[PDB]
This record gives C-alpha cells, sequence and structure tokens, in this order.
C-alpha cells in the first residue's frame, strides 16, 4: 500500500516555509486571453500569467510518476495561466486548485457559473 | 529604428565580401537589454527569433514536422521548446533533444548526444540551440568545429524536406565551414542577431528553403570572416521592444501542399514552388524517432 505522497509533501514544506519550486517557464502573450485555466496556447488575461505546463507540473519537475492509472499529464505541452498574485508559486497553485469542468476556469479565480 | 525590430540580419552586401577572420570585440559587450519582468533570457530569445522566423518565406504545411536540438537548460526544463510550441500551429508535431535530463512541453524528447537520434521521417523545419562553452578559447586559432555541427550539417542533407528551412546558433567560436557552405543550398540565407542578446557574438544561421543543391558557392572559412566582420563594424542596440507586441506572433498556417517526388523530378518549375515558400517534398507517413543506446559494463 505503500506511495510516495510528493502533493502532501510539498504542501507542508510550503507550509513550513519553505521557498517555492523556480524555474517555472513564463511566456510573453498579450494578456487579453480568454483567461482558461489550461490551454493549447497561452491566454492569461490582464490579472493572469501564462507558463508552459510541463514546467508547472509537481510530477513532471520532481521525475516522479503521475498521480492516475495511465500516467497521464494534464498540464505537459499545453499552458497554464496562474493568477499574477499566485504566479511565485505555479506548481502549488496548479496543485492546489479546480478547474471548472464547464466553463473551463479556476474554481474560485474566475468561475462565475455559481453566481 | 532597429530597436523595434526583433533582431538584425546580416546585410547581403556584407556576405559578398572577402574579409580575414579577426577576434570579435562587440562595442556593447556586456551590456544587458531589460527584459520584462520575470522573463528568462531563452524565451525571449526564442520569441524575437520566432518573431523573425515570421518575416520569412517558410513553408507551413498541416502536419508540419519540427525538431529543435539542444532544448535543455540547466534548471531541468525547455524554455525555447515552450516558444516554439505556442509560435507552431496547433498540432504541429515537435519533437526536441538534449543531452542533459529535462521536462519539456514537446510531443516527444530524446535525451542524449544528439548523434545518437535517428528519425525515420525528414523534417520541414530545423532549431538549433546547441553550444559548447569550452570553444570560447580566446587564447587559440578559431578554426571551424566539427562536434555536433559534423551531425548537423548531415542531418540537414539527409533528413530535411526540400522547402524546409534552419536555424542554427553559431558564435564567434561555435561554428564550422561546411554548415556555412550548406546554407548557399538554400534559397535565401542570413545570420539573424537577436536584439536582447546584441551584446553576444551568438547568432542563428538561417536557411530558407532548402533546394538540395548548391544554388551558390559558399566559402565558409571566409563567410565566418564576414559575420564577425559586420558584427565588430555594427554595433547592435540592445532592445526588448519587439517583447511586448505578441499580438501577431503565431505563425500563419499556410497549409503548404506536401508532395513526394524523385530526384529526376525536380524540375526548373518545382525548384521555383520550393523557393517561394510553396511546397514541401517528403513523404508523409507516420513520424518515428529513436536514440541509440550504448550498451556497456
Ligand atoms: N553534442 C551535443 N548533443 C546534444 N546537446 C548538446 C550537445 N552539445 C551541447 N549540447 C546542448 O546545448 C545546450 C546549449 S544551452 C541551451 C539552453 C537551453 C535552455 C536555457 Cl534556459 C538556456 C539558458 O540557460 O539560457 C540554454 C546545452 O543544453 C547542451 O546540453
Ligand atoms: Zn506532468
Ligand atoms: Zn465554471
Amino acid at each position: 500500500a505503500f506511495a510516495v505522497d510528493a502533493a502532501k509533501a510539498y504542501k507542508d514544506y510550503l507550509a513550513s516555509g519553505g521557498q517555492p519550486i523556480t524555474n517555472c517557464v513564463k511566456m510573453l502573450c498579450t494578456h487579453t486571453g480568454t483567461g482558461q485555466a489550461i490551454t493549447v496556447t497561452p491566454e492569461a488575461n490582464m490579472d493572469q500569467e501564462s507558463f508552459g505546463g510541463a514546467s508547472c507540473c509537481l510530477y513532471c519537475r520532481c521525475h516522479i510518476d503521475h498521480p492516475n492509472p495511465k500516467g497521464f499529464c494534464d498540464l505537459k505541452g499545453k499552458y497554464v495561466q496562474i493568477p499574477t498574485t499566485c504566479a511565485n508559486d505555479p506548481v502549488g497553485f496548479t496543485l492546489k486548485n479546480t478547474v471548472c469542468t464547464v466553463c473551463g476556469m479556476w474554481k474560485g479565480y474566475g468561475c462565475s457559473c455559481d453566481q | 529604428s532597429q530597436a523595434w525590430q526583433p533582431g538584425v540580419a546580416m546585410p547581403n552586401l556584407y556576405k559578398m565580401q572577402r574579409m580575414l577572420l579577426e577576434k570579435c570585440d562587440l562595442q556593447n559587450y556586456g551590456d544587458s537589454a531589460t527584459l520584462p519582468k520575470g522573463i528568462m533570457m531563452n524565451v525571449a530569445k526564442y520569441t524575437q527569433l520566432c518573431q523573425y522566423l515570421n518575416t520569412l518565406t517558410l513553408a507551413v504545411p498541416y502536419n508540419m514536422r519540427v525538431i529543435h536540438f539542444g532544448a535543455g537548460s540547466d534548471k531541468g526544463v525547455a524554455p525555447g521548446t515552450a516558444v516554439l510550441r505556442q509560435w507552431l500551429p496547433t498540432g504541429t508535431l515537435l519533437v526536441d533533444s538534449d543531452l542533459n535530463d529535462f521536462v519539456s512541453d514537446a510531443d516527444s524528447t530524446l535525451i542524449g548526444d544528439c548523434a545518437t537520434v535517428h528519425t525515420a521521417n525528414k523534417w520541414d523545419l530545423i532549431i538549433s540551440d546547441m553550444y559548447d562553452p569550452k570553444t570560447k578559447n580566446v587564447t587559440k586559432e578559431n578554426d571551424s568545429k566539427e562536434g555536433f555541427f559534423t551531425y548537423i550539417c548531415g542531418f540537414i542533407q539527409q533528413k530535411l524536406a526540400l522547402g524546409g528551412s534552419v536555424a542554427i546558433k553559431i558564435t564567434e567560436h561555435s561554428w564550422n565551414a561546411d554548415l556555412y557552405k550548406l546554407m548557399g543550398h538554400f534559397a535565401w540565407w542570413t545570420a539573424f542577431v537577436t536584439n536582447v542578446n546584441a551584446s553576444s557574438s551568438e547568432a542563428f544561421l538561417i536557411g530558407c528553403n532548402y533546394l538540395g543543391k548548391p544554388r551558390e558557392q559558399i566559402d565558409g572559412y571566409v563567410m565566418h570572416a564576414n559575420y564577425i566582420f559586420w558584427r565588430n563594424t555594427n554595433p547592435i542596440q540592445l532592445s526588448s521592444y519587439s517583447l511586448f507586441d505578441m499580438s501577431k506572433f503565431p505563425l500563419k498556417l499556410r497549409g503548404t501542399a506536401v508532395m513526394s517526388l524523385k530526384e529526376g523530378q525536380i524540375n526548373d518549375m518545382i525548384l521555383s514552388l520550393l523557393s517561394k515558400g510553396r511546397l514541401i517534398i517528403r513523404e508523409n507517413n507516420r513520424v518515428v524517432i529513436s536514440s541509440d543506446v550504448l550498451v556497456n559494463n
């Protein structure tokens, strides 16, 4: 039943005051995009930064298996939009947040489906 | 007015000289451009390279096939690959590679010396950032370098589709005479300096629309001396300006025709279409790649 739980270890190291994972790949873009969370090309709006997806994935960056039966990555080969206020830690933000499956926005950071 | 361009291309008159090779001494050596907040040099550099490639007659077919050598950073990510994937049409097949391990947004990544990389298919665009800092030895004669340049020359001749294009990084000391000679096998060529990295002797040697035969005869020792002479006498103002206007960044999907033809069928009419960025000649089968692994104790 043993499985390394890297997501928990990183959250706990963040809460301990550890420096977030660096060198996530920030893209140049117009910042007039849709603002959706994970896209085929950079889609940051005025309130977001766009990053290369692989560089923002905990499992890619730590060289460990993705937590899924087929080992698939939702980020690699895509771009992830991160709120500018959270762009100091893109890995932590993708790890702690969820994409709304109807509108494609981050819940609590652009999703208005519940209002 | 160069400061608002993505960079500066070697002017044609400098290509026509017969200079002797000199040491490269850049007036703006050690200056740096102010990058936008949080943007890496490698992202800025590839963005400006792509902005310049937008001005050329690149063939852009459906199923475009692009391979990127030297794509790994010392932090284990691939910033240049991320820019290339942003630039290329959605659905473009992108393969990258580097000596050292890294994580990438490419469709497939091969780790190892580029001499171990083999592909079944031909390619529409080859990008190389490969560079060995051991070549920067100011205390010894600056001769043509082999290593990975030997691989790149053969890979162009064997695996670049007719009509395809290349951008290969060189510097004062990291260069190869045969690669310059191969520039004469394209419809057009230049050495392009990004405005963000203009304090460096690096340039990208760009071959535009491969013809598979010598269109012009180039002496690579002379041409590299011509390149250095240009750099020595034409200071380039460091500039980030073009990074702030990305409205027209994506490469235009031209739907360029792809045909399979055999050596005897390449006539002057075909060569003209190749030269205009209007034709790619290769098969359209599956893209299959591999890395040779040396097995030892
Ligand atoms: N024979 C060979 N076979 C395969 N690869 C080879 C090679 N000889 C050298 N290389 C590779 O060329 C690359 C040059 S640096 C490119 C780069 C990428 C990302 C960033 Cl972010 C930066 C940066 O820090 O600005 C720089 C290194 O990765 C080298 O491994
Ligand atoms: Zn991943
Ligand atoms: Zn929603």
